[PDB]
RNA sequence: UAGCGGCGAGCGAACGGGGAGCAGCCCAGAGCCUGAAUCAGUGUGUGUGUUAGUGGAAGCGUCUGGAAAGGCGCGCGAUACAGGGUGACAGCCCCGUACACAAAAAUGCACAUGCUGUGAGCUCGAUGAGUAGGGCGGGACACGUGGUAUCCUGUCUGAAUAUGGGGGGACCAUCCUCCAAGGCUAAAUACUCCUGACUGACCGAUAGUGAACCAGUACCGUGAGGGAAAGGCGAAAAGAACCCCGGCGAGGGGAGUGAAAAAGAACCUGAAACCGUGUACGUACAAGCAGUGGGAGCACGCUUAGGCGUGUGACUGCGUACCUUUUGUAUAAUGGGUCAGCGACUUAUAUUCUGUAGCAAGGUUAACCGAAUAGGGGAGCCGAAGGGAAACCGAGUCUUAACU
RNA sequence: GCUUGACUGCGAGCGUGACGGCGCGAGCAGGUGCGAAAGCAGGUCAUAGUGAUCCGGUGGUUCUGAAUGGAAGGGCCAUC
């Protein structure tokens, strides 16, 4: 049969242009006031997937 | 390109790209392969664990006996019963995309003109649908494994040749890569030559 | 297409019984235990090319010792005053001369105490 | 060229890995698995994703937008599909005519991507500065 | 994919598009009308099919052999060289096959007619209430109560009624679209206990059905139930008259049959484990994975020896099986009495990478149609553009009031 | 003594982690405090003082809004 899309995943990835993925950042949902301003600043644009991790997103988003 | 008509002594027009391209083995091999695929019956089937008469009980107890283990009497492991990877019906067609196709017939076509094994004539009948008639014309013409093509498949030519097991009598329509290479001659009709070239373009 | 395998297992187990006769019992009659005689003897064959050369010039040197000491000399004297008069006479040929040519052997232990002197 | 000459092209055709069938094979015993542990097992092995019992990846990080669905009715139209459409006049429906959309589509875009060398009238449809420029160079009309 | 989801594991549409097949009607009623189609049954007459059948071409000589269909040499039939049998492999020996024909009687189907139940058409009406909807509790919808439309109803209620009502995913307005609470309806679709024909890169007696054989039997169980093993003389029984030993035995030796009886019914071929008889060599003062390296003597062949070949092997160096599992096994750790047969990385569909082949800014069709591996079919799918959560912009775009 | 730089948007380049992350940072734009001025200030001598995701809550923002106009719900930013 095909293939099924781990739903989860689909949520938090999206592809770029050469192949890779994009990602919010962790760390910005609540518990924000002892938070730094720098901190959360650098932490609101998107981010890439690091090489070591690559091989469990594509396992998970075949359709991708 | 010029095919010389053997019973007029009169040249045919054809093609370069058709009957005079180059031989590709790789391509042609791989159609043929596709088309022996295509002719198979996949029936068979054997039983699996599952399939085999027989209960669910436990033969023996798991322990206290100095027995191996055992726990169904359709295991594949015992006599009677089992086949590990049991077989099912399948289908064994491969796909072959329409340009391949065409350009190992292409192939073909190319390499029996240069091995001298395609005779292009005018016309090919018989007066009568008679086996006798048949075979005292191919023997004037020094033949006897001969695919005979024809643009409109006679009826007393088909008749004919039924009879004869080295002889296959078809139309334009028909031809088809293992049957080509198979037999030792091809006969043509001009007006055949025609039609193939239309359809392979 | 289900193939049976009596034709090639007989054809494979009658080629190691063929090689495990003269051995003993299930030895030279049972496969599972001739299987395993055979490729001993290959693993015993393999180290005895090599200890076949040992043992051989073992026996020559022996020899040399005994001839050299009943002309009066020991096998390491001996051995070292042919290298100082550039003879060059392997142990297998000594030995030989040896025993069948003492008169021979003679010469050769008074040029090795020539040239020790 | 017999039914008994023809032969594949080197390299087209590779074995097939065996296992289980000797030492000499390579693939013998153990037949490539190693030894013991879940993933030697028959039908062992975990689930994507799984890394241990270490909250995954895709559940360390928050989700984030929404699906637009105006997004699935819109496309976008090169410069070179531009002479395809037969007719000289492109719109919405010349072009679901000349199978370059889709039935579905509602809006499009004309963007610089090839070329265009005829006059051509778009009409109906947006067009970015670049396929402006382009287009009325070649010497057509954006209505 | 959109969604649903301890937003976990998982579950998973529709709109729209391409096809196969297509067919619409009646009551809730009264006049004007009458049997108007049609359907059901029952006749009859046709056509065709089923259930027995009939005819059906053409060869001899010679060699080998137990036997010719084989070899060799000449002929002949073919709209028939599908298949099977015959003393070895037969187009022409036999049964068939292609092809051409046949039904007293029963029956299927398609028609044409006869009869019977039937009853069109027209005008004017009428338009399905404990129902729709609601509250409570459940269930179904991809949709787990969620912001949840829609459907069903156990319980309690309860409208409007063409000037009316339902739906368009909370809800309201506008607009569009349809008419519930009565009922019929062919085709395309699913399946095979059973009948006939044909086919297989399906099996060939531990396989294939449990069962090639008097098998759901023998046997086991109180019962439900469980459930085997077991095929082959020869072309033809020509299946061994008669004689001899023996208990008017068993078994055997002759004779005879046969191509063959070492094909004799415990019957094709007849492997291995295992058990014997005969011959050559070794072996009764010598200690252990039984071999391996050196090696005398003896026997038998060869050769005029010729340190050749084959068998045996006194004496001597070295030497603690195999598998598995382990840091590590001669291990006194596991497994195997032996032989023969069987016994474990497969298949389907998706997805990615490599090789190879075709075509190339393009590539390729699916279902389906079809004179069927051809050709048709481009519905789709992937690629040629990205950025952004998105509107949107676009070789750029996002971020920011704006970017060095 | 005077004050709010315990600023908002960014950030060359580094450090340290398997990763999720965490840390240091000149300089640039806007606005500010102190000082006559050069200048200094994006919390505290430095290194502990902490909790992913999901599901919700509150404020802002038409970005979205299932016939259409709204709305509900969703997104984005701040925060619990
Ligand atoms: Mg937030
Ligand atoms: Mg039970
Ligand atoms: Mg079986
Ligand atoms: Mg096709
Ligand atoms: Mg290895
Ligand atoms: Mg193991
Ligand atoms: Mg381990
Ligand atoms: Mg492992
Ligand atoms: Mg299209
Ligand atoms: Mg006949
Ligand atoms: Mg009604
Ligand atoms: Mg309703
Ligand atoms: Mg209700
Ligand atoms: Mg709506
Ligand atoms: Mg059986
Ligand atoms: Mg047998
Ligand atoms: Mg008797
Ligand atoms: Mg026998
Ligand atoms: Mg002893
Ligand atoms: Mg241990
Ligand atoms: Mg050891
Ligand atoms: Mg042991
Ligand atoms: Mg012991
Ligand atoms: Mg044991």
């Amino acid at each position: 049969p095909k293939i099924k899309t781990v739903r989860g995943a689909a949520k938090r990835f999206k592809k770029t242009g050469k192949g890779g993925f994009k990602h919010k950042h962790a760390n910005l949902r609540h518990i924000l006031t002892k938070k730094a301003t720098k901190r959360k600043r650098h932490l609101r644009p998107k981010a890439m997937v690091s090489k070591g991790d690559l091989g469990l997103v594509i396992a998970c988003l075949p359709y991708a | 390109m010029e095919l010389v008509l053997k019973d007029a002594q009169s040249a045919l027009t054809v093609s370069e790209t058709t009957f005079g391209r180059d031989f590709n083995e790789a391509l042609v091999h791989q159609v043929v392969v596709a088309y022996a695929a295509g002719a198979r019956q996949g029936t068979r089937a054997q039983k699996t664990r599952a399939e085999v008469t027989g209960s669910g009980k436990k033969p023996w107890r798991q322990k206290g006996t100095g027995r191996a283990r055992s726990g169904s009497i359709k295991s594949p492991i015992w006599r009677s019963g089992g086949v590990t990877f049991a077989a099912r019906p399948q289908d064994h067609s491969q796909k072959v995309n329409k340009k391949m196709y065409r350009g190992a017939l292409k192939s073909i076509l190319s390499e029996l003109v240069r091995q001298d094994r395609l005779i292009v004539v005018e016309k090919f009948s018989v007066e009568a649908p008679k086996t006798k008639l048949l075979a005292q014309k191919l023997k004037d013409m020094a033949l006897e494994d001969v695919l005979i093509i024809t643009g409109e498949l006679d009826e007393n030519l088909f008749l004919a040749a039924r009879n004869l097991h080295k002889v296959d009598v078809r139309d334009a329509t028909g031809i088809d890569p293992v049957s080509l290479i198979a037999f030792d001659k091809v006969v043509m009709t001009a007006d055949a030559v025609k039609q193939v070239e239309e359809m392979l373009a | 297409a289900r193939v049976k395998r009596g034709v090639i297992a007989r054809a494979r187990h009658k080629k190691i019984l063929k090689q495990a006769k003269g051995y003993y019992g299930a030895r030279s009659r049972v496969y599972r235990v001739a299987f395993q005689a055979v490729i001993k003897a290959g693993q015993y064959a393999y180290r005895d090319r090599r200890q076949r050369k040992r043992q051989f010039r073992q026996l020559w040197i022996a020899r040399i010792n005994a001839a050299a000491r009943q002309n009066g000399i020991s096998y390491s004297k001996f051995i070292n005053g042919l290298k100082k008069a550039s003879v060059e006479i392997d142990r297998k040929i000594l030995a030989d001369i040896a025993v069948f040519d003492k008169v021979a052997f003679t010469a050769l232990v008074e040029k090795a105490k020539a040239a020790l002197a | 060229m017999r039914l008994n000459t023809l032969s594949p092209a080197e390299g087209s055709k590779k074995a097939g890995k065996r296992l289980g069938r000797g030492i000499g094979s390579g693939l013998g015993k153990t037949g490539g698995r190693g030894h013991k542990g879940q993933k030697s097992r028959s039908g062992g092995g975990v689930r994507r994703g799984f890394e241990g019992g270490q909250m995954p990846l895709y559940r360390r990080l928050p989700k984030f937008g929404f699906t637009s669905r105006k997004a699935a009715i819109t496309a976008e139209i090169r410069l070179s599909d531009l002479a395809k459409v037969e007719g000289g006049v492109v719109d919405l429906n010349t072009l679901k005519a000349a199978n370059i959309i889709g039935i579905q589509i509602e809006f499009a875009k004309v963007i610089l991507a090839g070329e265009v060398t005829t006059p051509v009238t778009v009409r109906g449809l947006r067009v970015t500065k670049g396929a402006r420029a382009a287009i009325e160079a070649a010497g057509g009309k954006i209505e």
